[PDB]
């Protein structure tokens, strides 16, 4: 006996909670391009020194599917896309019959309109007539002469997004408060979530970008070792599968069209930037992939989950089957214009039990939309006047169930993103944030002064 | 060693550099640094800056009333219960991480702090009475 | 005795809890805890737990220039002056509450507050210039 | 004198008053004074007071690892290096303004705290493990 | 004829119980910071201020 306790302010210890982040990103594009809607006007610049500590001895079980570092990323970016379309071009006098025809084509595909309407002018008692262009699918018939309608107008609202707003994503790093430390989880194999050996405690994440992208993730993280799988649950089927690429493939999107902008004053200031008539020929869109670099990926994706599902089984590679066009087709914002490549064209290959062509993609454009299926508002999508290139890095793949197979064998995956929280989880992954508690205490023989 | 150096290794070497992990804590983040501010990042940092002092004042406050006030490491004056670990001298020190110990006290750890204040300061403050000017 | 339990008794048995008034204050009000968060409740908690944080420390700022960085009772060097109680050893400390001496001098109480940091930390802290080291 | 009264005079006289120029920093400011309160002032003033206490805390982390928890003046265990400055005792202390000894420290001034946690706390609270009981 | 503003932007009239009439607005410094005000009469350009409160 004869044991006395002892204080110690600074002691390290913590327990697994979630808090508040905030945004980090350096000098960017500033003055030669600004308002973008994601880094907003100004954020909390990020410091070149990268602020890592490798720990040792340590074994923290990560969570990613738990993970709320995703939620409130999730939560962030839907306050962010509508904190930069509030101050904007108001479109309601937009919703008035439309009288429309199919376009020239020399008397003989279609998939867009020559429409036109009449709007407000700058003065409430005028009128004025203008004729446009529309997207399919962007209007759908009412009830000769075809009269149309845009499709938001059944629904919700409608908002021009602002001209001047850049959608390209940007590295945003996601820094913990203080008192409070991300750990980051250095394992390659972080199969599941589970005890991840190798931890390392960094205040700042990497240079995370918000890809809003659809079945196919984009310009994602990763580092080495077979295309790693993850799943939240790998018995069910029901339950969505996130798949990492050990090396991506260069993909490259564009579409043809020639476009013009086509300003007309609504009401006082505001001013509808519409499509004037294409010039230089009319084309589809179009996304090449490679096809000598996919088959390579698709066959080290089966090899993987080989060994994870039984490796016995046929492997069944289809088309999105079920759900929505813009659910069931990469859908992604690239240079403006949202594109939705037909998907079904890349998993057709089938492999089971042991200058260069390119596989292409047949591409449509939409305006007018209002993502991760919010029904509150939505928006009107100006045409990027001149030529548009996407040209981005794929390095990830959502795949979803296979049907109530009763054992038996023959079943994969099908591309399905119904929820776009996962999209994050594929940067997010190795990511907790803990609190903590500097407070511990700790017998030892000592005392201080006897009286005083 | 430049943060959490020891957070796997012995409670020993952990008490050997633990100014450092108190250092950082308070000061990190980075906090100090259209025409609106009313931005949701913008709030995010305030609230985010407001639990970094609320935190650390709220554990600064009890350091305080522990005779504590600038010092690392106090060895107070509180008799400690077998009850609460039955471990021997080097048999913890040279054995566990801080980790193990804070989920093995993390039961009766407030019955220790609020032994802590009577014995530490609100009988040696008051031990003075006779003591001060006699 | 769970909070202000001695605010209608003697300040000699205030005196001898004085530690549970201290603290629930700084600590008190548990603050710690559609898709918006800008209502009417969230700015009326941010803006009540930034007068917590600076109510406290701006008494805690008084302490530290007078020597009680730590200590909730401080004998200081600082004389009495008979002009503001002229009332004797036990009148007042056996028949006074801490309410009614709070009025008694709340005429004078800045007085003291200017002499307290001038003899107990002004010139004590600077006495030591010949001491430190010789 | 009433504050920075001695910013132009000389090291010796602003060490005679310091405390004046600590006390009003903190407190200074005079903060804690249609329906809404959203307005453009509101935001401007809780942010102002945001960095007054994420200040003042930001230095006052720094004193209390430092054994200067309530003190203005700690004579430290630390040893000057030549190489900060070469004059002598009365050659600054009668000749220059704190402004001037304040760029003449600044470009190593950070050296000097890394190694002022070391000796006056790192290692002296560590020195009574032989000699708290034995 | 027309409103000029309609050909440009749009238009809100001001509240009609608004005081347009400016009124002395003290600037003061945070916390930890102060205002420095030169006392010296004849401050040609921005220099060095001899009287300084
Ligand atoms: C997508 O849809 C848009 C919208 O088109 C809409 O429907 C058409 C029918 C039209 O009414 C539009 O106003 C409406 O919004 C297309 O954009 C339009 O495409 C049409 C295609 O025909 C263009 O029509 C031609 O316009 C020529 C010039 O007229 C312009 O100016 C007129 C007033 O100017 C007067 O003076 C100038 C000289 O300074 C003369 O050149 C002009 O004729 C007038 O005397 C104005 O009223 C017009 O709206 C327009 O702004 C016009 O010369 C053409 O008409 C000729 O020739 C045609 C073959 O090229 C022929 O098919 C016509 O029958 C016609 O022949 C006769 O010409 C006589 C000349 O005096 C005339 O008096 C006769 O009446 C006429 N015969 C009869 C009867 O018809 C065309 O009318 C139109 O300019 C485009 N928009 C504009 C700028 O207004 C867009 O092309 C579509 N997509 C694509 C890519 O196809
Ligand atoms: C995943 O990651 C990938 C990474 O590749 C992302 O993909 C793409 O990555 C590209 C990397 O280069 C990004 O390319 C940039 O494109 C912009 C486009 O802006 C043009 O148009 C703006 C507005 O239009 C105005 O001007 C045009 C004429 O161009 C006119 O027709 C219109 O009417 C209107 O007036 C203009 O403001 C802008 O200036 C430009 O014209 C481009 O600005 C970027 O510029 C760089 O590269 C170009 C071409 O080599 C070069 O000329 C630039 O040089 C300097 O000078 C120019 C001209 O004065 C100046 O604008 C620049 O600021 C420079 O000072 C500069 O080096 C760049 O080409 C692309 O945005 C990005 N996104 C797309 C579309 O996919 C991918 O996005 C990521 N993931 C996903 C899918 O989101
Ligand atoms: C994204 O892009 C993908 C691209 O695939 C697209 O998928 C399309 O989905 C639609 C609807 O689900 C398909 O629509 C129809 O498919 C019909 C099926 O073929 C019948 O007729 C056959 C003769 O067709 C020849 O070509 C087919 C390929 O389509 C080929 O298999 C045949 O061998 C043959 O060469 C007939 O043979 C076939 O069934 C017999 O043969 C098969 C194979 O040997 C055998 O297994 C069976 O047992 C049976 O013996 C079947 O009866 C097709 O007929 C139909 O229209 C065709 O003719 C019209 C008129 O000329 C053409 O205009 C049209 O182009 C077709 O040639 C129609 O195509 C479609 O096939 C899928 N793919 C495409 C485009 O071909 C997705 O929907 C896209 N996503 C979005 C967002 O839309
Ligand atoms: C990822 O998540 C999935 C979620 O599904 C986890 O998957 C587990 O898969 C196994 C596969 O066998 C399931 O096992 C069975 O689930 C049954 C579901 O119960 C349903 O029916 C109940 C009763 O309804 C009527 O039909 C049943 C049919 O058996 C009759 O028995 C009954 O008399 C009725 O006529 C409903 O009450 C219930 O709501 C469902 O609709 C279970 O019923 C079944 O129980 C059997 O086995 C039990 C455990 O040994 C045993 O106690 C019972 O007595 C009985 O023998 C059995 O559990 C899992 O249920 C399923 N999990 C979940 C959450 O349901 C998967 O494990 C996870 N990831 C992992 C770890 O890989
Ligand atoms: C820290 O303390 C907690 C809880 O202890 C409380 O807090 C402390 C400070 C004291 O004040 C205690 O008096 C308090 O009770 C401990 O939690 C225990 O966790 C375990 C595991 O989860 C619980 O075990 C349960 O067992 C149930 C089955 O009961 C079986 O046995 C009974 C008795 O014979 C029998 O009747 C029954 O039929 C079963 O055979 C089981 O159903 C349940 O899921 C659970 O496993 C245990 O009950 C908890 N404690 C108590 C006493 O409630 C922590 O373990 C402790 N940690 C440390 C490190 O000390
Ligand atoms: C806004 O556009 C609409 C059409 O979407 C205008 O309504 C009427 O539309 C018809 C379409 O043919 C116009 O045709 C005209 O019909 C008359 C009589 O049948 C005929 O003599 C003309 O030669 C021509 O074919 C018609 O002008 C137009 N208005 C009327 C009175 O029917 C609508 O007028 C436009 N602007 C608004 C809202 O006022
Ligand atoms: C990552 O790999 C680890 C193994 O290193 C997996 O842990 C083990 O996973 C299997 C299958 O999921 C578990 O077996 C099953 O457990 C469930 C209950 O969860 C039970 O219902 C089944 O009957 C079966 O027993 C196993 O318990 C689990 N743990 C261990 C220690 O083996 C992990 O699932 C993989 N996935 C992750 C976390 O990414
Ligand atoms: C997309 O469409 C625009 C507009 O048509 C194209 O811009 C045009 O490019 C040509 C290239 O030679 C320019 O050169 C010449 O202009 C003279 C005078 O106007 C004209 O007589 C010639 O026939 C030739 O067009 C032209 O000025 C320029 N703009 C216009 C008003 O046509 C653009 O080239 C197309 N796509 C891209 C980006 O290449
Ligand atoms: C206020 O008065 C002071 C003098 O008490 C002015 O300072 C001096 O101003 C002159 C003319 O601006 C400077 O001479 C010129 O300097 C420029 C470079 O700045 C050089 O390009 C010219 O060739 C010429 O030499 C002079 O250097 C400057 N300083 C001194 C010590 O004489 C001041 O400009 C006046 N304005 C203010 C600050 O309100
Ligand atoms: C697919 O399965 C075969 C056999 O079912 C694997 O070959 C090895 O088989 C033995 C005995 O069944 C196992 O103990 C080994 O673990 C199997 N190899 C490994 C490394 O898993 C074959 O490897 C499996 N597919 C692949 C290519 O991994
Ligand atoms: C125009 O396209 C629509 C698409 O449904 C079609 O119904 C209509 O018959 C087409 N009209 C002509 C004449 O091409
Ligand atoms: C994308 O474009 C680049 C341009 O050099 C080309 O090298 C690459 O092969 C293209 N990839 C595909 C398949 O689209
Ligand atoms: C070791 O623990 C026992 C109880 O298990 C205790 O009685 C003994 O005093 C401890 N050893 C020392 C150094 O006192």
């Amino acid at each position: 006996e004869n044991l006395w306790v002892t204080v110690y302010y600074g002691v390290p210890v913590w327990k697994d909670a979630e808090t508040t982040l905030f945004c980090a990103s350096d000098a960017k594009a500033y003055e030669t391009e600004k308002h973008n809607v994601w880094a907003t006007h100004a954020c909390v610049p990020t410091d070149p020194n990268p602020q890592e500590i490798h720990l040792e001895n340590v074994t923290e079980e990560f969570n990613m599917w738990k993970n709320n570092m995703v939620e409130q990323m999730h939560t962030d970016i839907i306050s962010l896309w509508d904190q930069s379309l509030k101050p904007c071009v108001k479109l309601t006098p937009l919703c008035v019959t439309l009288q429309c025809t199919n376009v020239t084509n020399n008397i003989t595909r279609t998939e867009l309109k020559n429409c036109s309407f009449n709007m407000t002018t700058e003065l409430r008692d005028k009128k004025q007539k203008v004729y446009s262009l529309f997207y399919r699918l962007d209007v759908v018939q009412i009830n000769s002469n075809k009269e149309y309608r845009l499709i938001n107008c059944n629904t919700s609202a409608i908002t021009q997004a602002c001209p001047k707003v850049s959608f390209e994503p940007i590295p945003i790093h996601y820094c913990a408060p203080a008192g409070f430390a991300i750990l980051k989880c250095k394992d390659k194999k972080f199969n599941g979530t589970g005890p991840c050996p190798s931890v390392s405690t960094v205040q700042c994440t990497h240079g995370i970008k918000p890809v809003v992208s659809t079945q196919l993730l984009l310009n994602g993280s990763l580092a080495e070792e077979e295309v790693m799988i993850r799943s939240e649950n790998i018995t069910n089927n029901a339950k969505n599968i996130l798949v990492q690429f050990n090396t991506p493939v260069q993909i490259n999107c564009t579409r043809p069209n020639n476009n013009t902008r086509k300003s007309i004053r609504i009401g006082p200031g505001q001013a509808f930037y519409a499509t004037g008539d294409i010039i230089g020929d009319i084309r589809q869109a179009h996304c090449n992939v490679s096809k000598a670099t996919w088959n390579e990926t698709l066959g080290k994706v089966v090899k993987q989950l080989r060994k994870h599902f039984g490796n016995n089984t046929i492997i069944r590679f289809a088309n999105s089957s079920g759900g929505d066009l813009e659910v069931t087709t990469h859908s992604f914002n690239c240079g403006g214009e949202f594109f939705y490549c037909n998907t079904s064209g890349l998993f057709n290959s089938t492999w089971i039990s042991n200058s260069n062509d390119s596989i292409t993609l047949p591409c449509r454009i939409k305006q007018i939309i209002n993502m991760w299926q919010r029904i509150g508002q939505a928006m009107y999508a100006p045409p990027i006047q001149g030529v548009i290139r996407c040209v981005s890095n794929i390095t990830g793949l959502i795949l979803t169930r296979d049907g109530g197979s009763t054992n038996s064998t023959t079943e994969t995956f099908r591309p399905g993103g119904g929820d776009m929280r996962d999209n994050w989880r594929s940067e997010l992954y190795k990511y907790k944030v803990v609190k903590i508690e500097p407070l511990g205490v700790a017998p030892t023989r000592c005392k201080r002064r006897v009286v005083g | 060693l430049g943060f959490l150096g020891a957070a796997g290794s012995t409670m020993g070497a952990a008490s050997m550099t633990l100014t450092v992990q108190a250092r950082n804590l308070l000061s990190g983040i980075v906090q100090q640094q259209h025409l609106l501010k009313l931005t949701v990042w913008g709030i995010k940092q305030l609230q985010a800056r407001v639990l970094a002092v609320e935190r650390y004042l709220r554990d600064q406050q009890l350091l305080g009333i522990w005779g504590c006030s600038g010092k690392l490491i106090c060895c107070t004056n509180v008799p400690w219960n077998s009850s609460w670990s039955n471990r021997n001298l080097s048999e913890i020190w040279d054995n566990m991480t801080w980790l193990q110990w804070d989920k093995e006290i993390s039961n009766y750890t407030q019955i220790i702090y609020g032994l802590l204040e009577e014995s530490q300061n609100q009988q040696e403050k008051n031990e003075q009475d006779l003591l001060a000017l006699d």
